[PDB]
RNA sequence: CACGCGGGUACGCUAGCCGC
RNA sequence: GGCUCUGUGGGUGCUUGGCCGCUGGCCAGACCUACUUCAAAGCCACCGGGGGUACCUACCGGUUGGGGAAGCCCUAGCGGC
């Protein structure tokens, strides 16, 4: 009939913006309660049927490229043809930075991608618009740089020294530096909460709290040197991972590890993990890549091979990954499609860059635009490849033209919302959901022979007498 | 501290409430027309003599 | 409670309907001396009903020699006609608000059905008129030809004149 | 200015008629991307602080255009489902807007008089008419 | 077939516009931490609220000389206030100008108890002299009464009629009189067939016309029906009753302010039980009023406090206290539904609001639509643990802080006698007496 | 209840019978 | 004709090729996603001084309710210490 299509629009947007199931309206038993619930379930429908209706006012259209012939495949294709093919405002983002006496190099975008900070070993860390072409900063540090990372803005930036970590200012003055965080390895910080996450090389985690200067709980892995850190932008949890081929699921409200998710034999070397919360890809010191489901915490397909153990792996805002192993990265498309429940292993590749003798240090994902940065020995290259980015951005949350207005008062609502760090936890929506041995005793309050062996088996080793003892004595008499 | 401690008045069940929250009310997260319809008050009060109702509605 | 209110100026006169209609016991409150300055938040309150300008500046010096004097012209007992719901007071009336309280009783001789409140009297529709002579320049700009400035300069001119009878006994330039 | 706070919304009720134009085989995807970014800058210049009754009157015709322009390719397509009531609350909507911010301009009202009378709208033209009447006396 | 996301900065500025154009994706990738970013900005809802609640408003005048002790309103005009203190005088306020008063005058010689306007202009006013009518608002002030009125004992309280020229007065002699203004002289008693105690307060009902309640030292309420003029149906409570109002949006429902430190709320066609028990006092409740939308309550209560109530709560929603007011005798709603008026006993008429934190005035839309999206996330969020606390701390003078101590660790004893009292008696083999049924001890026709 | 396109009774017009 | 400034190439250490998934290939690249038996041994791991300790965390010792690896025995069991 016609009315199959608006059966199947309303299937679909209660799939996608419904976030539930649906209240069961029948099991109601008050009156009062059953109309104001009826109410509010026409209002969540029509909610989640209008979002579904203006998704169509969407301006952009999410990049690709597709194989014509039978013979042609999508990972030969060169630079030069995606230079000649595409448009010129962003064939002009294909650059790439020759700097070779200062390390190997270390990018990372601000999370509109405004402004990227690169980092070389040897001291060298750099702040630029890399669209505009203008650099906002430049400084030689002198001794070594583990790894430089953006705060909330591009104002602010923070760089692991040889012993600390340094935040400094837009101009590259150093604000200060943090002397509770000591050979500090790895960082990553928290984008809603204001947290700056930081492992050290002991294996020490230590949250600061940026906005207001406090560290809020120094957690103490108590296994290994950690080998690798990512994020969750789902959970805000940290996915550590270990030497001993485990990685581990943190949070600042437990000193153990959440979950302990069990990988490869050796090491693993590089971690990365969806926007979404759906799906974590790990490569391993073992040659193998595999991905798993985290709504569910088991392993989606088998694992994949990389031919050299993958020195970063970064996944972008659609689908695509791309695994940064020796001196050549390779891009994936389809490893975990969201719709299926049972995922299938992608043969080919999407698209390969070149191996030609610079050895690959860090891959990034532009955060808005289809490009890739790659920071190798040679310095930054950044390569442009169509499928990937998300088109459509939204406005109020993060803005990739943002002006000095709308930048300063984004900052004022977001240090406004920002979020305590006691609101972490492995389902980000929990806030409002029954205690229910809180709930028991309030209604408790409010109302008011294999196991009794073993009880006296515990209960003998006390030596109170305690009459209810004296009770299960007279029962096993009975027996 | 997160959690709530016991079910509000007119809630009779745990998946009841938990599952009657279920959507966030602010602009990022529904449309315009959404939020105007979700954020307008129940009692809609202007200016003026508030007289007592003369004859019946209804 | 008001529903219209006149506004005479030397451009002519215009009657403004009022819609969120101001609030009487909070009159002297901060929050609501900044919503009468701010022509953003006082726009709300009134939105432009009818207008009437002048035909000449001898239909002008009558308007101000009428009104001043307290008599109601003729096509402002016409514009009253063409804007006002046509009633008599027996079961519903209308609120108009006007400047001046001789004004308003002769209005409400002419027409029964309608009910004035003069500014000299009712602080309501004194801070009401008051907001409308300060942002008098913006509410009318989309039909005002030209400025009120030299209108109300020439007109204050002719109507001292008139008063006066300057012409006739200065002649020494 | 809040503008795309405030066009947010004509463009939200605008949608659900862009929705069936898709659904039925009438508009292709590209063709409504195009209306969809064509109604998107005309809100966004109608909305403007500084505006002018020839952007008004040029957002009107655009409107009018497109409803003639659907149902030229709907009587093609040989559909009787796809009704113009939309299309004139919208137009009624860029009317009535554009006579609240500019009531000084004669060209505006005979245009919207000339509207209302075209789609056989006489209680409403004489509604307007009255209007235009107490304004321009 | 390659084509890659180009975007313009013509997907934010139009070029030769100035609008900043902000294109928006509503899908849930893009904006996470939904629910706690939301109990984020609920929390700074309510600590926003408690910054902003600062309900005291202003003072009418210099005040009266000793307490107020009674005042009424114009529910026609909007501004017309009056109010008679206790040495006699009463005063007839204008709103708009609270600088001084419109009009004065040395009316009686004891307290005035019951005052109250007439819908044409004029107001009268009870003592234990008797009733008088004067003309506040005249070209010439008169100080001198047009009509007065001392037969039919000592009168309590007044109550106008909504539409016609009829009063009733409250009389101590257990009858209450209904005049007809213009042509009537004593007026029509109406009474209780053998009844003696003091009727304290009467109120016509302002929807349903020609009902009228009443309540009486007999702990008793009673109704009227002016339309056959005989009494109707009384009952009796278990506490004294100070005074009973209608309800101005629902015809049936009255509530009566009484010294059991509480507000009953009843149906006046099934006097069985009470519909609601509002229960917050510390010392008994002296006035209560409906405000004009039907849905809020203000009692001014015996001890220094105003307690502003939903129709359903049961519970305080504001309370409002100050070390300069004395007592608390009438508090009253203005006509716009925003703004509470109270006569206390330290001769001062003060202008509190409702929603404290709620100010007034044209606001500007993302204003209001950020005042509303506020309030529609705290009625969302507002029972989780700390933004309860904030939302229910409000500072309380000593005295009620030590005696509502005390009035809890007596309730709870009393509780715990008649629980061990239940437990170990025979009244365990029956269904527990709700205690909406208990607020009523007797009704008889 | 009616709202698009045609030939009709009829136009410096669209009110009325049947179709596409 | 001269001073100054700038650019490119060579040199400023002793001469063995460009790249790769390197015993072989490629420099026009080619093939693309396999294969799998048994997670891991412990320790250390740099914050300036004196002081406070309500709350959080670390360490040590306990308490209620559950849980049972392993050790021991035999009336053999859905066992027992």
């Amino acid at each position: 009939k016609a009315e199959l299509d608006r059966i199947r629009r309303y299937k679909q947007a209660q799939k996608k913006y419904g976030r539930g199931p649906r209240v069961d309206i029948k099991s109601v038993r008050d009156k009062k309660l059953r109309r104001t619930l009826t109410n509010l379930e026409n209002k969540y429908k029509t909610a989640a049927l209008k979002a579904k209706e203006a998704e169509i006012l969407l301006e952009n259209q999410t990049g690709f490229l597709e194989p014509e012939g039978e013979l042609e495949r999508t990972y030969k294709v060169r630079q030069d043809e995606i230079v000649k093919e595409v448009a010129v405002e962003v064939a002009q983002k294909k650059f790439e930075l020759k700097l070779t006496e200062l390390g190997p190099y270390t990018c990372e975008y601000s999370r509109n991608g405004r402004d990227l900070i690169l980092a070389g070993r040897k001291g060298h860390v750099a702040t630029m618009d890399w669209r505009e072409g203008k650099l906002g900063c430049e400084l030689q540090l002198g001794e070594t740089v583990r790894d430089a990372r953006f705060l909330h803005n591009n104002q602010f930036f923070a760089v692991a020294q040889k012993k600390y970590v340094y935040i400094y200012d837009h101009n590259g003055v150093e604000i200060h530096c943090l002397r509770k965080h000591v050979e500090v390895s790895h960082m990553e910080f928290l984008p809603y909460h204001f947290l700056l996450a930081t492992l050290s090389i002991s294996g020490q985690l230590k949250y600061q709290d940026t906005s207001t200067g406090q560290i809020v709980a120094e957690i103490a892995t108590k296994h290994g040197t950690p080998v690798s850190l990512t994020q969750n932008p789902y959970n805000a949890i940290l996915h550590i991972g270990q030497q001993n081929g485990t990685v581990t699921l943190w949070s600042p409200n437990s000193t153990d590890p959440l979950v302990k998710l069990l990988a490869h034999r050796g090491p693993v070397r590089s971690l990365a993990v969806d926007r979404e919360g759906r799906y974590m890809v790990s490569t391993g010191q073992d040659n193998k890549m595999c991905i798993w489901d985290i709504r569910n915490f088991k392993e989606a397909v088998n694992s994949y091979f990389t031919r050299a153990p993958a020195t970063s792996v970064a996944i972008s805002d659609t689908g695509l990954t791309a695994v940064g192993w020796g001196t050549h990265t390779t891009i994936w498309k389809g490893l975990f499609n969201k719709e299926r429940p049972v995922q299938v292993k992608v043969d080919s590749p999407y698209m390969t860059w070149g191996g030609q003798g610079q050895v690959v240090e860090r891959v990034r994902w532009c955060p808005f635009e289809d490009i890739l940065g790659i920071g190798h020995n040679e310095g930054f290259s950044s390569i442009i490849v169509p499928g990937a980015g998300e088109a459509n951005y939204d406005a109020l949350e993060v803005n990739p033209f943002e002006t000095k207005k709308q930048r300063q008062e984004g900052e004022v609502k977001a240090l406004l919302n920002k979020l305590q760090p006691e609101m972490i936890a492995l389902d980000p929506n929990f806030i409002g959901n029954l205690d229910l041995r809180s709930e028991k005793q309030r209604q408790a309050e409010r109302d008011l022979n294999t196991a009794l062996k073993k009880y006296l088996r515990k209960q003998r080793k006390k030596n109170i007498i305690d009459e209810k003892r004296l009770k299960a004595e007279e029962l096993y008499r009975q027996m | 501290k997160y959690l709530a401690t016991g079910l509000p008045h007119p809630f009779e069940s745990q998946q009841q409430y938990e599952r009657s929250l279920r959507l966030p009310v602010g602009p990022e997260w529904m449309t315009k027309e959404t939020f105007q319809d979700a954020t307008k008050p129940r009692v809609i009060i202007k200016q003026g003599i508030i007289a007592p109702m003369s004859k019946p509605m209804y | 409670v008001v529903n219209f209110l006149l506004f005479e100026s030397a451009v002519g006169f215009s009657l403004f309907e009022v819609v969120h209609q101001a609030d009487t016991v909070g009159l002297e409150l901060p929050e609501v001396k900044d919503a009468m300055k701010t022509l953003d938040k006082f726009g709300k309150m009134v939105k432009l009903r009818s207008f009437n300008p002048w035909t000449s500046a001898a239909q002008g010096l009558e308007a101000i020699n009428l009104i001043s004097e307290g008599i109601m012209p003729e096509y402002l007992k016409s514009a009253l006609e063409m804007n006002l719901p046509q009633t008599s007071g027996k079961k519903s009336k209308v609120v108009l608000g006007v400047a001046d309280k001789k004004l308003a009783g002769e209005i409400t001789a002419a027409f029964p059905g309608v009910q004035c409140e003069a500014a000299d009297t009712s602080e309501v529709v004194a801070a009401l008129l008051r907001g409308i002579r300060t942002h008098a320049n913006k509410l009318h700009k989309s039909l005002q030809e030209g400025d009120i400035g030299r209108a109300q300069l020439g007109l204050g001119h002719a109507y001292s004149r008139a008063k006066v009878k300057f012409s006739v006994h200065k002649n020494d330039n | 200015a809040w503008v795309a706070d405030k066009a947010r919304f004509y463009l939200e009720r605008a949608a659900p008629e862009l929705r069936e134009w898709e659904e039925k085989e009438i508009f292709t995807k590209d063709e409504i991307r195009n209306l969809v970014a064509k109604r998107s800058d005309f809100e966004h210049l109608v909305l403007a602080p500084g505006t002018k009754p020839t952007d008004f009157l040029n957002y009107v015709n655009w409107e009018r255009s497109l409803d003639r322009l659907r149902a030229k390719r709907c009587a093609r397509l040989n559909i009787r489902s796809v009704t113009s009531h939309a299309s004139q609350a919208r137009t009624f909507g860029i009317f009535e807007r554009a006579v609240l911010k500019h009531p000084g301009s004669i060209e505006l009202w005979l245009a919207y008089l000339e509207f209302a009378a075209q789609v056989k709208a006489t209680k409403r033209w004489r509604r307007i008419m009255t209007r235009a009447l107490r304004l321009h006396p | 077939k390659i084509k890659a996301l180009t975007r313009s900065i013509t997907a934010q500025q139009a070029p030769g516009s100035d609008v900043q154009r902000a294109p928006r994706n509503l899908a849930p990738e893009l904006h996470p931490f939904e629910r706690a970013r939301e109990y984020q900005r609920a929390l700074n809802a309510v600590k926003l609220e408690r910054m902003f609640a600062k309900p005291f408003l202003g003072q009418l005048g210099n005040g009266h000389v000793q307490g107020v002790y009674s005042m009424c309103k114009d529910k026609n005009s909007l501004n017309c206030i009056a109010s008679g203190s206790g040495d006699g005088v009463v005063k007839v306020w204008d709103l708009t100008t609270r600088d001084e008063e419109t009009w004065r005058v040395a009316a009686h010689n004891n307290i005035v108890k019951g005052l109250t306007f007439t819908n044409d202009k004029k107001l009268l006013s009870c003592a234990t002299d008797g009733i008088k009518l004067w003309d506040p608002y005249a070209s010439p002030s008169n100080t001198t009464p047009i009509a007065t009125w001392q037969e039919g004992g000592p009168y309590t309280s007044l109550s106008f009629h909504r539409s016609a020229n009829t009063f009733a007065a409250s009389s101590g002699q257990g009858c209450i009189r209904i005049w007809d203004l213009e042509h009537s002289t004593a007026g029509q008693a109406i009474q209780w067939p053998s009844f003696v105690d003091t009727i304290t307060d009467v109120c016509f009902n302002q929807v349903e016309t020609s009902v009228i309640g009443s309540v009486a030292t007999d702990r008793s309420i009673i109704l009227f029906d002016l339309r056959t003029n005989m009494p109707v149906i009384k009952t009796v409570l278990h506490f004294a009753c100070n005074r009973i109002v209608f309800n101005p949006m629902e015809a049936m429902n009255l509530a009566v302010a009484s010294e059991d430190h509480n507000i009953y709320i009843f149906d006046a066609r099934n006097f069985d039980k009470a519909l609601n028990i509002q229960k917050g006092h510390v010392a008994a409740v002296m006035d209560v009023e409906f405000s004009p939308t039907g849905e809020e309550l203000v009692s001014g209560s015996y001890d220094r406090t105003i307690r502003l109530w939903r129709r359903d709560a049961g519970h305080s929603r504001d309370v409002y206290h100050t070390k300069r007011m004395q007592r608390v005798f009438r508090t009253m709603w203005t006509m716009d539904s925003k703004y509470i008026l109270t006569g206390s006993d330290d001769g001062n008429v003060r202008l509190w609001r409702a929603n404290a934190s709620e100010r007034s005035g044209v606001k500007a839309t993302r204003q209001r639509q950020a005042l509303e999206y506020n309030n529609a996330l705290l009625d969302r969020y507002g029972h989780l643990p700390e933004i309860r606390r904030i939302r229910r701390h409000r500072h309380l003078p000593k005295v009620v802080k030590k005696a509502t101590e005390i009035k809890r660790e007596e309730l709870a004893a009393i509780k715990r006698r008649e629980e061990n009292e239940r437990k170990h008696s025979n009244k365990k083999y029956e269904k527990r007496k709700s205690e909406r049924e208990k607020a009523v001890l007797v009704k008889q026709q």
